[PDB]
Parts: C-alpha cells; structure tokens; sequence
C-alpha cells in the first residue's frame, strides 16, 4: 500500500499545532501525573483528525461568528460562534467543541475585528484589543458561545466579529495557565465529551517528545510554553497521505542533512505522538537543519537506543 | 485630558449643507487625534472622518468622502465638518473624539473623550 | 520519481499566501495594466520560493526582532529585524526584504509583544496593539529594520519583540491601501532588486486567477481584499515535493469530488499563477467542495475551454 | 479618572520588610484594576502585581510571589504592597497604576493613571 512518511522540514519550518507559531525546540519531559490530552494538535499517522484539531494554521485558537448580546459581567460580549470555514456550528456533532477551539486552561490575548452586514452601515469595520479566558463561565464553545473581554466597549457593534490570537497567559493567581489541562468546553459543573483520548509513555524508560513554542505573554513571567505532540505540517501531511499504517510504531530517525549521520531515534505511534529514550527533562541540543525521517514500521518488541 | 463640545446641528432638508464645530481645549500633543464619529436611533455609533489635529493631515470613510470634508479652524481651536448634499441617512447624534494615540486616521479605535453631540436631523 | 501534483484541498482549506488568513473565495480580474508584482506567495512549481516567501503561514506580515531606540516620529519605536527564525538578517543577501515582509502600501494592524533577556528583567512580558505603515520612511525592512507606532508608550522597552499582524487598512487619504503597489523596501528614492517577476497573461481572451481573501479592517469600510497567485499550502506542497517542470503549463481542473465532473480548466504556469479563459471582473461560483487537480503538461499553443 | 498617591519608601536593609500604601480616589467601578509597578534606575518599568478593586482577586509576578503580597483595606481607599525579604535587586521607584479595563490581571499593559512614586533602597 502507499508508503507513510514525514515531510522534511526543520524545526523552524514547523508550526506549532495548538498555538499559530512556529516551533521553537524540542523537548523531552520526565513522566508525571500529567495526563496529556491536548485537543488541538491530534491526528492518526493515517490521517484522521481527531480532538478540535482542524487544517489551517491561521484557526488555531481563534473564533468566528457573530456579536448578539451582552451581558453586565467581565465576560460582557456575547459571541455566537461559526465553524471557522463559515459554517453552521452543529452543537450536536461529535466533536468536544468547534474546531480551533484553544485546549488549555487560561487567557488567550488577542483582537476581534468586525464588518458590518445588513442594514446598518454594512462594510463599516473596526478592531481593538481582546481576551478570552477559557475560565469564564461564559466560555461555552461546545453551546455555541464564549464571551470577550474587550479593551473599548463603545466602539463594538453586534455584527460578524472574528477573534485573532497572538498570545497567552495565566488570567490571575487563582486561575493560571495549565497548558495540560482542558477547558470545560460546556461551562461550569459540565464534563466534554468527544475528546481525543490521553496519551502516555507505556514502555520502560521512554519519555513523550514534544514540538515545543514559547509564544507571546502579555506581563509577568510566563515562559509561554505550549507543547504540542506532532507538528501542524505532519498533520496536514498525514492527512494528505492517508497512508495505511503497517504496525503501532512507526520508527523515525532524526538526522542531520549536511552529514547524512542519524542523530537520535524515536518512536512515532500511530495515534500520532513521539516518544524518545531518556530519563529526565532534556531540551535537545540539535543542529538547525535536523529533521525527522521515516525509517521503518516496528513492532512492540523495539527497544529504542537511548538518546 | 481634553475637553470637547460639538454645535451646529438643527433640522435641514435634504440637498441642503451644514457645518458642525468641535471645540478643543486642554493638553493636545503631535500624535493629538481628532475624530467625528455619528449614531442613528437603534444603529451602532459610526466612524466618520478622522484628522491628525497638529498637521490636519485626514481620512474620511468611503461613505461620506464625496460630501463631508473634516478640516481646522486656521486659528481657532475648532475643527469642522462640512456636511454638504445631506439626505436622511445622515440623520444622527454627530459626536467628536480626540485621542493621544497615532494610530491611523483611518482606525476607527482607541478614542478617550467625546464631546455630548450635536443633532442632526434631514427631511424629505 | 517525485511527479507533479497539486495538494487536494478546499478553498476553506487553503491559506492566503499574502495574508494570514483563510482563502475565501476565488475571483478573476479583467486584464488591467496594473502590474501583478506581489513578493509574498511566489513559488515555482518545481518548488523555488521568490521574493520574500516563506514556509509559514504565522510568518506572513510577521516581524522579529528587537527594539532598540525611540524617534520624535509617527513611526517612534525603531525595530532592527532578525530573520523570523531568530536567525541575523542579513542585509547583503539576494532577497527584497526578510522573508515574510508585507508587500504592500498601507498599514498593517496588530500587536507587539516583548519578552526581556539579559540583565533587565529577564524573562518579563508585555504586549499591545500596534501599527506598521509600508509608508513611513522609517520602513527600510531590506536595510534591516521597520518603526512601529504602538498605543502605549510607557509599557514598551529595548527589548526582544514580535509583531504579529491582525489585518490591513487605508493609513489616511493621501495614503490608501494598494495590495498591488510594493513598499519601497530600502526607504524613500531607493528601488528593489531581487523581485520575484511580474505576471499578466499572455494569451488572447485569458486573465489571471486569484485566491482572494477579505482580511479584517480597522475602521470605514475597506473590503480587505488581498489576492495571492497561488496558496500557502500549495507553496509548501510544491517545494515538498520540487518535481521538475514537464512544460511551461500544467493544465488544471476544478472538479467536483463528489459528483467526479470537472468544473472548467486553467492553466497554471512554471512561475506560480493561474490564468483562465473569461472577460470581465467575476467572483467565481463553485461547489464549496470543489478542488483543482493536475491533469497534464501542456504547450503553449494550449486554448482553454472559456470558464 | 483617577488620583493615586504611593508612600512607606525609604532605606531598609536586606531582609527587613516595608508596607508600601497606595491611596486612591476618584470614579471606579466594577473593572477598576489596581497595580504596583517598579522601576530601578535606568532600567524598564517592571510589571509587579495587580488586583481588581472590587472583589480584591490578585495576580503577582513569580519573580515576588513568595515575598510580596498586594491587599486592599477596603474601610479606606487605601492599596498595599507588603514586601518581605528585601534583597538589593528590589531597589527601584515603586509605582501604583489605574485602569479602568478588567482585560486580565497578568496584563502590564493599558494603565492610564499613575502616582508619582515612592523611592526603595536595600541595603
């Protein structure tokens, strides 16, 4: 059948999968009580998407739809939220939220902009300063909703509005930013469904790897750290490829192009997530044009070498 | 903090012309923005025109830019809008903005004070 | 043994080349004498990134750098720009401008963000929105460095900094948008070099094929509107693969995937656009499922059914 | 608008403590946001601690969350810094800011209204 593969892209050539910025490292974290269950970033080496894990780049963590009311709380604006193609959100689909949807816990900082349709002024716009705190009791994607936090309330209009990201951060001491754990997509008191499932190292002395970004904060010292489990660019090419895959593990190595010499081994499962060799949080020293490569199918008897 | 007050509105007919005047006083700077902005009953407040109030330097939304013409005063601490072949959609609350941020002129954002307005009212 | 292909993927899936933003529709232009030269979104179909392109869609209209000096200008914060993988730019290189640089007359909205290092705070963040106009004369990207206005002066410091663009607008009326008109990207009475070629059709009765997106604005009532030659994803599939060129045409179809017909033709040439057989300015009207194919290599006497 | 007045500064030894007292008057609200900002000579203005006026919720930096702890007494219209474990890195002019946006409390940026400072020094 069609053969599986990486697209060859160095690090800085790869887009983080759960925050639109480019990957800055990788890194090997040691196991923990962490149940990793990302939403975003998630799809089989086969090509199925999975989580609220959508194509575009541009749609991780923003929102579509349109302004219809607003409420006398922090969380004042009140967004009816589209798919991001424009589409209709179905409430009832079995997907934990629409798809972009952010998958961690904290305040995500950003602009709406909007472009009157209709009766009123219609192609009359404007844009300022954000937040959506995926805290709010009024963050409710799965429902349909979330609500903003805007810097300018007298300049905002109930008409189509679309929220940009660009960075994160804790919101306050009592709510800070867990990048592992999920937003209640339904709001207070309610559990998600549909979720993509949790992910583990499940083999002696293996560790998860992460593509990993230290994106925007907006004060304090927040490193900003989102990991993501694969790249944004293997997801589209996987689902491009949609390639049978052979066995549970697919063997990648990664290697330095100007040598040709394989610089460490790793693990990609079919569920789409690396694990590596080693004890301990490492940031891998790795030289700048190193990139990943499909080596064979193994089976569940593969001890990786240590790296 | 600036302190804004708009006059010259009144009930004209369509066709007709009409200048609005925004008087300005207190601490302006070289980034100093000077805006007019209209809302109609039960409609969003709309962007009109906006000027640079150091260099007079302007922008006007494609929706009036034939017709309204935001300037200042050579001398007096005024800006105008001249409002010429109104029609009853122009009918609204006229208010002006001033703003210590650059931005652009053509962002309708970021405006901190605003006078109370001047009514406007066209008929048929 | 790599052959020529086009990534299959709807216009909802596809990403503007020249905006970071998603595709939404797709639109033909009457034949002008207006000069198609945009830097952002050249790639040769055999795979050779022109002008200013890169690989991410988060770099497009992006910056990095740090911000080194303040001016009693408009344009007041003085940003030296790195490449936007971190790496030093260098001003001597055969490119218009940093990969990613807008190439466009007009302002270009969003917000800076800094995080400290060294002995000042490290680690410390901000961010805010601000503004870059490809009109100020302290936009000299190829020499190596753009000014920013910003909206609070006094939360601002000579710091590492991004800026991540939100959408576009008019500066003022002297000064309006012009997707088509390129930045002076050495500042006032100095010309480019290094340009990706201009585009136009060349055959009787054919004009250019746009993937048009309408990006946010930021007051009155601007469509938007930014056309780029060919997507992103298209750009990264084409150097992915970097298949070599049969001819100096690639005839393509649109088809509908769900009934199998095709849709109407267009040829697509070895410099990285698309020109279909029509007169007249006309948003094209397809299938929201529909996608183009490759079909065949074609000459140059090659007459297009009219679409 | 917004009048704030900062005092408790002075010359203190590494490892002593000082309260620091912000006082405020004028128009707030529900999303009034009051915080302590510091600035050292010829240095950046370093974002320290905020809280929203209303229901006094906190965020501080980790660079002094063990340390400093910002409070309101309410019965006046009075903010606090409570600063433990001085170290000499803490010398700066410290600052207290309004602003009449909630946005986040980690948020530095968008403080319109400032005092004009009380001077620090460990020793």
């Amino acid at each position: 059948s069609k053969p599986f593969s990486l697209p060859i892209l160095t690090l800085s050539e790869l887009t983080n999968s759960r925050f639109p910025v480019p990957i800055d490292s990788l890194f090997t974290a040691q196991n923990n009580v962490l149940q990793v269950q990302c939403q975003n970033g998630r799809c089989t080496l086969d090509g199925e998407l999975q989580g609220t894990t959508q194509l575009l780049p541009t749609g991780i963590c923003a929102f579509r739809g349109r302004v219809t009311a607003q409420i006398n709380q922090r969380d004042r604006w009140h967004m009816q939220l589209q798919n991001l193609n424009g589409t209709t959100y179905d409430p009832t689909d079995d997907v934990p939220a629409p798809l972009g949807t952010p998958d961690f816990k904290g305040v995500v900082f950003g602009m709406v902009s909007q472009r009157n349709v209709g009766n009123d002024a219609p192609g009359s716009t404007r844009a300022q300063q954000a937040w959506v705190s995926t805290y709010s009791p009024q963050f409710v994607p799965k429902l349909g909703s979330v609500n903003l936090r805007i810097s300018d309330n007298d300049d905002f209009q109930f008409q189509p509005t679309k929220f940009t990201p660009v960075g994160v951060n804790d919101d306050d001491d009592g709510h800070p930013f867990r990048q592992w754990e999920l937003p209640n997509y339904s709001g207070e008191l309610t559990l998600n469904m549909n979720l993509a499932p949790p992910v583990a190292p499940n083999f002696p002395g293996e560790q998860l790897l992460f593509f990993r970004s230290f994106v925007p904060c907006s004060g304090g010292y927040n490193q900003g750290i989102i990991d993501c489990l694969i790249p944004q660019e293997w997801i589209q090419h996987f689902y491009q490829e949609s390639a049978p895959s052979q066995s549970d593990v697919a063997l990648i190595r990664y290697v330095n192009p100007d040598t040709g010499r394989t610089l460490f081994e790793a693990k990609l499962h079919r569920s789409g997530y690396i694990t590596v060799a080693h004890s301990g949080d490492y940031p891998l020293v790795v030289p700048a044009n190193g990139h990943f490569r499909f080596d064979s199918w193994v089976n569940q008897f593969y001890s990786l070498a240590p790296m | 903090q600036v302190q804004l007050q708009e006059s010259g509105g009144g009930l004209v007919q369509a066709g007709g012309s009409l200048r609005l005047s925004c008087t300005v006083s207190g601490r302006t700077d070289s980034e100093s923005t000077m805006g007019w902005f209209r809302q109609a009953a039960g409609k969003g407040r709309e962007f009109v025109a906006a000027m640079n109030w150091r260099y007079a330097t302007t922008y006007h939304t494609d929706s009036v830019k034939g017709r309204f013409t935001i300037s200042k005063d050579s001398a007096k601490n005024t800006m105008y809008l001249q409002m010429n072949s109104l029609k009853p959609e122009d009918t609204a609350v006229y208010y002006c903005a001033h703003r210590y941020i650059y931005g652009s002129l053509s962002d309708s954002g970021s405006y901190d004070n605003w006078g109370q307005g001047t009514q406007v009212t066209v008929s048929s």
